[PDB]
RNA sequence: CAAGGCAAAUAGGUACAGCAGUGAGGAAUCUUGGUCAAUGGGCCCACGCCUGAACUGGUAACUUGGAGGAAUGAGACGUCGAUUUAUCGAGUAAAAUUCUGUAUACAUAUUGAUAAUGACAAUAUGUACAUUUGUCUUGACUAAUUACGUGCCAGCAGUCGCGGCAAUACGUAAGAGACUAGUGUUAAUCAUCAUAAAUAGGUUUAAAGGGUACUCAGA
RNA sequence: AUAGAUGAGUUUGGUGAUGGCUCUGAUUGAACACU
């Protein structure tokens, strides 16, 4: 079942992920099919700005994913989210509005 | 730094110089390091090939400063110029 | 564009060095990443791209 | 913890150069020997001896095991080209002869001429040497602790890591925390100013003080650091220099790294109290350590 | 050589050379534990003269090898378990291995004051 | 009581030393003194480091107000004064950040600017310019250019700077191309065809504008084209920021300098010596 | 299914080369922690359950990286070791003075995570503190000296060697040279070594031309 | 990837060769001794 889920690497305390196209049934880490693109979780911030926002560096392939994902390629629940903000997919879950 | 590339032989003591570009040093043995030093080199690669004899180390070396191909006498020779092609590029001798 | 860049970044002023300028050595990158699989036969132009192919394949 | 390659730091017997502006320092330079003497000492005695005089200087503050690791075997140099030269030749001229160009009259015979020969063709001053060997400690000219020191921003290289690591130093308007920041071309690295004054304003005497508060310009101000008004460091004028590839802005206390320290045709851009025969036995001993 | 006979395997590795310490160059251990078996007297050959202090020690793997006990006096004797060290008294046929001194049984030389560490000597601590 | 070497010192620095106490005459008063080029020496020993002069408190608003009000190319102010470009950028800079400080009503570092300034060597530009600044023409010494060749070619053949650049290597181009003010060459073979100067000058002016439009058209491009790329989907807490990329692009066996992904089959390499651990960049 | 070890008898389980841990062996290598919050997996319509993988805390200088304090300091007109009472040093060294607030401690805030869920910690800012020396070497190779004791004895040594009564080599004392939270030693690997030479060797007298040349294969 | 190629002690009454051994450089999932 080829999936589009989150490899973590980095250091302790130093999260990084690789976003991969792999099967389910097989280890975490292990060298996947392809690299689709990577994810940091911990937010930076831009250099020269002090109004205090914050982002997140998201490097993916839209045109690779999108072909495994019309083949059949089930992304994890992180995954999904991410997808969904680029407009890829629907939204999984939603904040309850009442 | 010499001209070119010269191999001396001194009975059994073989001394192989070798031109090197600038800001190379004298990366060469502690007697060598004397001679060049003293001559005026600044550029400058060897070794000895057979042996390591003190004195045939330094008569070979002395012999191989002597005997450095003369650019323009092989030009004459063979009837064709020798360009020094780094004295073109920069519009003369850059010592 | 977010902010203007200030007087302080390197960026501020851009002053592109002439070729060949400079001869920094990087250094080997150890480590592989798997090569992606082609999707296509190297010659000749195939059924995937054509026009219909996903509705025949994928039809409502 | 003082360790013991520090207990004599200005020693008047061993007379070490070292990278400050004490005055003590200032009288082991001025009255330092204009040559070694090398001549009977081998190999490994004079690369040994050389090292010793200008690891006293140069990155003093700096392991010898790291140091061995950061000397490079790349000096770098310039080639100055007028365009005048270009405009009219193309070179062609260089190569006339055999190659090399059109030979000259030996020296003893444009002396005995009455009319000297015309000049030769190239550029401006394209006969006089290099120092390559004097560019051995380059590397070190671009940390961040030493390019304060050389903007005249601290009295010694042990006072600008102090700068560094108490977070008194942010470059490209950042603040940097490490000394060991390897600049590149074009980083602004910015001083606080408060601290520039102590470091080099003159010291703080309460004696002096007690007969001010009784008795454009300045005010004294007791609740500073430094001597108000303030005047520079005693012996600070001796070692007032700049190198070429900084441009700082004294107001502001700020300098920005143009380039990395570059040899050119007579002229080196690293301070180094030493003959190039020195510089070339130091030179000698990093490439192989021994 | 031609590049036939080359191609035919004639370069073969080299000689090799005997080692120092082989109970301890073979099996790439730095050290070893053995049981003292004797401790006697060794004289020097030819140009050197004395009495060097050595031990008949059986080692752990089981080797019985003889080891040189550095210093000036040793509190060691039969049934002594002691740690034997690469080393080799360049004067003594067969006494191929020395004896640390801060070892499990020996004892460091106490009235050693220089080179403390290679006699397994503590601190006098004067002060403290 | 002092030590003999202690009183030696002492004796020094009282008599010999005492010039160096205080600063009193303007510029350099260094120990090595002024050489045979006109420039002080700091260290007796080494007299290839000398003291250059630096720009003038006076002469640093010169290069500021020409190049922003009067919009003057940064070539044309570095050939004018013979000053750098890296060096003009560099007091453009540190200038704006005073005009901050002044806006800012920050107090300067006036007492330690003036008195400093009187140690080093100046050259005050505009009228009185003595000497050029420095080289606006050095030329970076490539490594394939350093090797001593000696190319056989014909007894009469023209031996042009094109070829020797040939004869290092392929990809590599004359200094005529490697200098950071080209429009010089073209100004210079103007006063070889007899134009007046008045003339010459404005090509040049032309010339230098002309190319600072280029590089800030392809700077603008650039930027443009790194904006496309990144699809900004602001969320409620940050903005996420996903930036394309080719994912093909890991070369014909994974191994890519440029490649994008944390690297398999390699371990940590922090028990490595000489391992930097430090911030290389700082933007 | 068979055999042996432990356990079990009419029973018919177990094999920690799953995590932590114990014993043994050995020169030598760790906690019988917390949580499923993150990433991954299995089951499930869904919610949700389970996860010794995994993420985190702990132990060890094993390694790497960083901190581990800078400036002033001349009449305490003191002290110490040499000796030429003034020469040669300890020595700008110390004390003292003027500053900083580094590792760390504490507080606050953000973040790791979002539909919600935080075991544990990172990052930023504020305030506060100036905290050890150790070790090898000192004949030449190899940077660095004398004195006394010892007398081919005691010992030193990587190599050459030193020691037999005025030893720069041993053992002490002082000085000197160097590395430094490391320093030495042992073991090992590469290079040194063109020291098995494909690149690139050599064989009269130094290791090494076969007793001979017709000849299949092979060059 | 264009800077990258280096020696030293030791056989002899002595010189020059041959040929080993050892040191000089870098390192370890290292151990030990003094810290
Ligand atoms: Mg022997
Ligand atoms: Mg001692
Ligand atoms: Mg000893
Ligand atoms: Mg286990
Ligand atoms: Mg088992
Ligand atoms: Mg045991
Ligand atoms: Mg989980
Ligand atoms: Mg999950
Ligand atoms: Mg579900
Ligand atoms: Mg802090
Ligand atoms: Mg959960
Ligand atoms: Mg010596
Ligand atoms: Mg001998
Ligand atoms: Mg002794
Ligand atoms: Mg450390
Ligand atoms: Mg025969
Ligand atoms: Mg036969
Ligand atoms: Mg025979
Ligand atoms: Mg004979
Ligand atoms: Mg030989």
């Amino acid at each position: 079942v080829l999936k589009l889920r989150l490899a973590r690497f980095g250091r302790t305390n130093a999260p990084f992920y690789n976003i991969v196209v792999a099967h389910a049934r097989t280890a975490r880490n292990s060298k996947p099919l392809e690299v689709i693109g990577t994810y940091d979780p911990v937010p930076k911030k831009d250099t020269y700005d002090t109004t205090g926002k914050l982002h997140k560096d998201i490097k993916l392939d839209v045109t690779r994913a999108k072909y495994w994902i019309g083949v059949g390629a089930q992304p994890t629940d992180t995954v999904w989210r991410l997808l969904s903000l680029v407009g890829i997919l629907d939204p999984k879950y939603k904040k309850p509005q009442p | 730094t010499i001209y070119g590339e010269v191999t001396t032989k001194v009975s059994g003591t073989i001394v192989r110089l070798n031109s090197r570009p600038p800001g190379f040093g004298l990366r060469v043995s502690h007697r060598i390091f004397e001679m060049c030093r003293a001559a005026g080199i600044r550029d400058l690669s060897a070794k000895f090939l057979r042996s390591r004899n003190p004195m045939n180390t330094v008569k070979a070396t002395y012999q191989a400063l002597l005997s450095q191909p003369n650019p323009e006498d092989l030009a004459i020779g063979r009837g064709k110029k020798l360009v020094d092609v780094r004295k073109v590029y920069y519009g003369g001798s850059v010592y | 564009d977010s902010v203007s860049i200030p007087p302080d970044s390197p960026n501020y002023i851009k002053v592109p060095e002439p070729p060949q300028s400079s001869e920094v050595r990087h250094p080997f990158v150890k480590g592989h990443l798997p090569i992606p699989r082609s999707i296509f036969p190297k010659k000749g132009v195939p059924e995937k791209v054509q026009s219909g192919y996903v509705n025949r394949i994928a039809p409502k | 913890m003082k360790i013991r390659r520090l207990f004599k730091y200005h020693s008047l017997k061993k007379k070490p150069i070292r990278p400050t502006w004490n005055k003590y320092n200032l009288y082991n330079l001025a009255t330092a020997g204009r040559e070694p003497r090398i001549s009977g000492k081998t190999f490994f005695q004079q690369k040994w001896l050389a090292k010793s005089l200008t690891r006293a200087y140069h990155g003093e503050h700096i392991k010898e095991r790291k140091w061995a690791r950061m000397f490079s075997r790349r000096l770098p140099a310039v080639v100055n080209m007028d365009p005048a030269y270009m405009a009219k030749y193309n070179g062609s001229e260089q190569a006339a002869g055999r190659g090399s160009g059109l030979s000259e009259p030996p020296a003893y015979e444009k002396t005995a001429d009455e009319k000297p020969a015309k000049q030769v063709i190239a550029n401006p001053g394209r006969k006089v040497p290099t120092p390559y060997e004097q560019m051995t400690f380059a590397p070190l000219e671009r940390r961040l602790d030493i390019a304060i020191f050389r903007a005249l921003f601290a009295s010694s290289a042990r006072q600008a890591r102090q700068m560094v690591v108490h977070g008194a130093v942010t470059v490209n308007g950042k603040k940097m925390k490490h000394p060991g920041y390897l600049l590149n071309p074009g980083d602004l690295f910015q001083v606080d100013v408060e601290r520039v004054l102590y470091a080099t304003g003159a010291p703080k005497d309460k004696k002096l003080l007690a007969a001010a508060m009784k008795a454009e310009d300045n005010e004294i101000d007791p609740s500073k650091p430094y001597m108000t008004p303030w005047r520079p460091r005693n012996y600070m004028s001796a070692f007032a220099f700049i190198p070429r590839y900084l441009e700082v802005n004294q107001n502001i206390c700020a300098a920005v790294y143009l380039r990395h320290p570059v040899a050119r045709p007579g002229e080196s851009e690293v301070p180094s109290p030493f003959s190039p025969t020195i510089n070339q036995l130091a030179f000698n001993w990093y490439l192989r350590r021994g | 050589a031609t590049l036939n006979q080359v191609m035919r395997g004639c370069r073969k590795p080299q000689r090799a050379r005997h080692a120092v310490s082989p109970a301890l160059s073979s099996i790439k251990s730095p050290a070893l534990k053995g049981v003292c078996v004797k401790v006697g007297i060794t004289r020097p050959k030819k140009p050197n003269s004395g009495e060097r202090k050595t031990a008949r020690v059986r080692l752990s793997t089981g080797k019985v090898i003889t080891a040189y006990i550095p210093g000036e006096g040793h509190n060691i004797s039969q049934h002594s378990v002691v740690l034997v060290r690469g080393g080799r008294a360049q004067d003594c046929p067969g006494v191929r291995y020395h004896l640390v001194r801060g070892a499990l049984d020996l004892a460091g030389v106490a009235t050693r004051m220089s080179s403390r560490s290679k006699y397994g000597t503590k601190k006098p601590k004067k002060a403290s | 009581v002092q030590s003999v070497r202690r009183q030696k010192m002492f004796s020094w620095l009282d008599k010999k030393g005492s010039a160096y106490k205080e600063h009193t005459r303007q510029g350099p008063n260094l120990l090595g003194g002024q050489g045979k080029d006109g420039l002080a020496v700091p260290f007796p020993n080494n007299p290839y480091f000398k003291s250059q002069p630096v720009l003038s408190e006076g002469s640093r608003e010169i290069i500021y107000q020409d190049v922003m009000e009067k919009g003057l190319p940064i070539k044309a102010v570095s050939a004018k004064y013979n000053v750098d470009v890296r060096r003009v950028a560099a007091v453009i800079r540190l200038k704006e950040i005073e005009k901050r400080w002044i806006k800012e009503y920050k107090p300067l570092a006036r007492p330690y600017a003036r008195a400093v300034m009187k140690m080093l060597p100046q050259t005050v530009l505009g009228g009185p310019d003595q000497k050029p600044h420095e080289s606006i023409n050095d030329v970076h010494v490539h490594s394939y250019t350093t090797q001593q060749l000696f190319v056989p070619v014909s007894e009469s053949r023209e031996f042009t700077r094109e070829d020797a650049a040939k004869a290092f290597g392929d990809h590599i181009l004359p200094v005529d191309k490697k200098l950071r003010v080209p429009e010089l060459i073209e100004f210079q073979k103007d006063l070889l065809k007899e134009v007046p100067l008045q003339e010459a000058n404005r090509k040049f002016l032309n010339a230098t504008a002309a190319s600072e439009a280029k590089i800030a058209e392809r700077e603008a491009k650039r930027r443009q084209a790194v904006e496309d790329a990144i699809t900004r989907v602001k969320t409620d807490r940050f903005e996420f920021r996903f930036q394309e990329f080719n994912a093909e692009n890991v070369g014909h066996d994974g191994r890519d300098r440029n490649a994008v992904g944390w690297r398999y089959g390699v371990p940590f390499p922090d028990r490595k010596r000489s391992q930097i651990k430090i911030p290389t960049k700082v933007e």
